RNA sequence: GGCACCACCAGGAGUGGAGCCUGCGGCUUAAUUUGACUCAACACGGGGAAACUCACCAGGUCCAGACACAAUAAGGAUUGACAGAUUGAGAGCUCUUUCUUGAUUUUGUGGGUGGUGGUGCAUGGCCGUUCUUAGUUGGUGGAGUGAUUUGUCUGCUUAAUUGCGAUAACGAACGAGACCUUAACCUACUAAAUAGUGCUGCUAGCAUUUGCUGGUAUAGUCACUUCUUAGAGGGACUAUCGAUUUCAAGUCGAUGGAAGUUUGAGGCAAUAACAGGUCUGUGAUGCCCUUAGACGUUCUGGGCCGCACGCGCGCUACACUGACGGAGCCAGCGAGUAUAAGCCUUGGCCGAGAGGUCUGGGAAAUCUUGUGAAACUCCGUCGUGCUGGGGAUAGAGCAUUGUAAUUGUUGCUCUUCAACGAGGAAUUCCUAGUAAGCGCAAGUCAUCAGCUUGCGUUGAUUACGUCCCUGCCCUUUGUACACACCG
């Protein structure tokens, strides 16, 4: 009954699919080599995953 | 399971910045200053650098022992994969973590900021630093926010060294 | 909330034996991998523990962290009836390594 | 659209005393057709609603 | 810190408090049933 | 089971742990009358990001451009399996990752 | 006084003029969510929204209100529910309906918790701007009762407070420069069956001279590192020689050199500051609002695209230095998957296409891939014509993705074939592999790139000067301002 239409739509495959690893975000993804991170939450953590700036 | 070379170091560094998080969050109240992941077969070896290594090891090791294993918990690691070893800091003064940790705890017992930026200047500089500059900004009591600079000694600014020294 | 006895049950004697839970953020995962219940009832199962002082919760990267307090053991020696020898599993005076 | 009021368990005060019967020096009556399902079985009746007769455990309905 | 004192009283009370920490740690360097069983034994 | 054409690939973020134990396993099988092939250097990968500064979305538009460089090295060796593996024991380094195949 | 293509000069390409794409305002709306308004708001919030995203609108569910109490409560506090009515709905949402579960729980009190609700004018952090301009600071000494000042300057020079020099200063620090990354050189080392080559086995075609083009080769268990890759080094320091100059710092010419504009390009980047922008990135936050008829959250549907209009970032073009039609046919930067939830996809076979199908390779210098890309080149048709330029608008039909394409996601086929005949006042960007064309890859991404971030192909005209406009810095000056002219 409520089970069957509670959170029912589909999530997958979709923006709403995925989120941040850290900020549980819709907006402003990476997904390149499956980071899953906000944007935001990437600049914060990016000396520490091993991403720095050289040019 | 099968992970390409490009993803595979990425999620080592991945797994590093969330680690290292978690422990800022539990550990921070025994001077947190970073952590050394050293893989190694048939074992994690895990070192975590804390200003307090009693804190980190309480009651018979209750602490680290039940915190080992939240580690397991979450990430489907073996239960013999991984050790963790907590080490204490040298130098306490030349470690800007344990520093900012110990001004928060300070900071948060109602005393005045100048008492508590001039205990970071010159503790700092006993432990040998070159320099050191401290800001501190936000409000208190007062609705406007403010900011303000201690400095000492000797500080650089620009190019590959500041993020060497 | 409202939890069948059983399932309650077997959130206790996952937390005592391993006094440290694990769960992901997500209320309508079937299984929580290690606690054959709905993952909510965990999570509000020790949220209402943690509320009555008898776990630690921490939480980062939408991860939850529950502790067994050294309270939390003698609360489940009691209300679950075990015997009195308890060493959950994290209290097994292990001792650590210099 | 007018303010929606959710329901409430309505009893009848031991409903369980319309399930059963006792015969004068005897045994069990069973009087309400009990369940064959697994799930179900004693203690678990059929429901005399209507032109059915439903089983709370497994949500199943007769004739 | 808004005047010539409570940051007066604030370096020599900040500094005494490193000084004595310090020395301290440096002090603190120099020196340093089951549970499973009982549910099986049901026989 | 016993001398073996074994190829050990290398890969690490840093350069100077990988060519050290790169360094020393070729010192290992030179003492030990050993035939190798390496190292080889493969062409070193340059892990890209470009992202926006702003945490908002105001003013100039500047971006960052976070970069990683993973260096891959593969050595071919004539040994029994037994002997390349406690090799790689004796030159292991927390950094580098180890993976041989036969 | 000085510097500067976010200023000009000499010039190039343009934009503004047309159509369309997209953003902003406005209007409209049931809602057309919202932030941002000169540079420093307007292809910006990585904002390319069919659902989600989502905050808006019209409706419909759940508590996921922990915890101490009090009440009710096993003679049952309460939860799930077939069938029919009801509903957009096979939502026990609600109503008839009696079944089921069992102290988990229902009601009141406090107390919570959650908010893309408000406040960026309460804040942290981050970011943009003054400004990447060249500026900033202290010790001793001189001056001053002092706050302060000199040092930090007439001149020359430089990209530069960077140097020469003058000198009540002398000797220094941050910033600049040094530093880091990348591109160009090394037949000198180090090696490479995931790179390439000559020989050599074996092998094809063509002329027969023994030659020229190939294929094969993970055992030829060959030779080599020039091309390829990348680590250790070397190499440029304005070197030598001419000119000028205070004979100083330097500058301009030659010669050598791979490199002689800081060698080219970036990354980092000082003292302070702004009510600059974000609480719509955060399980970052203070406070206010809301908290069961929710502003939480979820389901269905719509909207963010809505159209008499003004403005900004752009794409096609207005043709012949061109359109087509065949033929020639060269890059670089990169990415890539498993019991998944499906990646990059060659090769074969169908189909005019779009596309479909069967196998195989690749977690990758191995396979897609030499990504055989496009401009471009050769030969033809066209022939100054709103023409074969241009391809909107629209009709009919065929495929792909997706639960779902209607307000056409996108692709393909035929047909229709509009403005535009080089654009007023204005205004933008730019100095060498630069500008301009021209495409390709990566991000977003189930599908959609007229967008960005990069990459390479073809490849210039015109300065290498100045303060005339504009902006900023310095010096002098005035000041009744110091919350500092938003006085
Ligand atoms: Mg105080
Ligand atoms: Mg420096
Ligand atoms: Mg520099
Ligand atoms: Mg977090
Ligand atoms: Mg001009
Ligand atoms: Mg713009
Ligand atoms: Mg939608
Ligand atoms: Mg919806
Ligand atoms: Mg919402
Ligand atoms: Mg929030
Ligand atoms: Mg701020
Ligand atoms: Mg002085
Ligand atoms: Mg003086
Ligand atoms: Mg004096
Ligand atoms: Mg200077
Ligand atoms: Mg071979
Ligand atoms: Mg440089
Ligand atoms: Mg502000
Ligand atoms: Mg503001
Ligand atoms: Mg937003
Ligand atoms: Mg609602
Ligand atoms: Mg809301
Ligand atoms: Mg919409
Ligand atoms: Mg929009
Ligand atoms: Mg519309
Ligand atoms: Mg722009
Ligand atoms: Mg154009
Ligand atoms: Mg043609
Ligand atoms: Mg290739
Ligand atoms: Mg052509
Ligand atoms: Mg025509
Ligand atoms: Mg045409
Ligand atoms: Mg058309
Ligand atoms: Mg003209
Ligand atoms: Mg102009
Ligand atoms: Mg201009
Ligand atoms: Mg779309
Ligand atoms: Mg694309
Ligand atoms: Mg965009
Ligand atoms: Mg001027
Ligand atoms: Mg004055
Ligand atoms: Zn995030």
């Amino acid at each position: 009954a409520h089970e069957n239409v509670w959170f029912s739509h589909p999530r997958n495959f979709g923006k709403g699919s995925r989120q941040c690893r850290h900020c549980s975000s819709h907006s402003g993804l990476i997904r390149k080599y499956g980071l899953d991170l906000c944007r935001q939450c990437f600049r914060e953590k990016a000396a520490d995953i091993g991403f720095n700036k050289y040019r | 399971a099968i992970l390409s070379k490009k993803k595979k170091l990425v999620a080592d560094g991945v797994f590093y910045a969330e680690l290292n998080e978690f422990f800022t969050r539990e550990l921070a109240e025994q001077g947190y200053a970073g952590v050394e992941v050293r893989k190694t077969p048939s074992k994690l070896e895990v070192i975590v650098k804390a200003s307090n290594t009693q804190g980190v090891l309480g009651e018979q090791g209750r602490r680290i022992h039940e915190l080992t294993s939240l580690i397991v918990k979450r990430f489907k690691l073996s239960p013999e994969g991984i050790a963790i070893y907590a080490e204490r800091v040298e130098e306490r003064g030349l470690s800007a973590a344990v520093q900012a940790e110990a001004l928060k705890a300070k900071l948060l017992s109602g005393l005045p900021i100048r008492r508590a930026a001039y205990g970071v200047l010159r503790f700092a500089m006993g432990a040998g630093a070159k320099g050191v500059e401290v800001v501190i900004s936000g409000k208190l009591r007062a609705a406007r926010a403010k900011s303000q600079k201690y400095a000492d000694g000797f500080m650089i600014h620009s190019g590959q060294p500041t993020r060497d020294f | 909330m409202l939890i069948p006895k059983e399932d309650r049950k077997k959130i206790h004697q996952y937390l005592f034996q391993e006094g440290v839970v694990v769960a992901k953020k997500d209320f309508n995962q079937p299984k929580h991998d290690e606690i054959d219940t709905r993952n909510l009832f965990v999570i509000k199962a020790l949220q209402s523990l943690t509320s009555k002082g008898y776990v630690k919760t921490q939480f980062s990267w939408q991860y939850y962290y529950y502790t067994l307090t050294d309270e939390g053991v003698e609360f489940l020696r009691t209300e679950l009836n075990i015997p009195e020898g308890i060493l959950p599993l994290t209290r097994l005076k292990n001792a650590p390594a210099e | 659209t007018p303010k929606k009021i959710k329901h409430k368990h309505r009893k009848h005060k031991l409903a369980v005393l319309t399930y059963y019967k006792v015969d004068n020096e005897g045994n069990v009556e069973r009087l309400r057709r009990e369940c064959p399902a697994p799930t179900c079985g004693a203690g678990i009746f059929m429901a005399n609603m209507k032109d059915r007769q439903y089983c709370g455990k497994c949500h199943l309905t007769l004739k | 810190g808004q005047s010539d004192k409570r940051e007066l009283e604030g370096e020599v009370e900040g500094t005494e408090d490193a000084e004595a920490e310090l020395e301290a740690e440096a002090e603190e360097n120099d020196e340093s049933y089951l549970a499973e069983l009982e549910l099986s034994k049901q026989e | 089971q016993q001398i073996h054409k074994i190829r050990i690939t290398l890969t690490s973020t840093k350069v100077k742990q990988l060519e050290n134990v790169s360094a020393n396993i070729i010192r290992n099988a030179a003492q030990y009358n050993i035939v190798k092939k390496g190292p080889v250097r493969m062409p070193t990968k340059v892990l890209k990001i470009t992202t926006r500064k702003t945490p908002n979305g105001e003013g100039s538009k500047t971006w960052d451009a976070y970069e990683m460089r993973i260096h891959k090295r593969v050595i071919d060796l004539q040994a029994p399996a037994s002997t390349v593996k406690r090799i790689t024991q004796i030159t292991i380094e927390p950094g580098v990752d180890v993976e041989v195949t036969i």
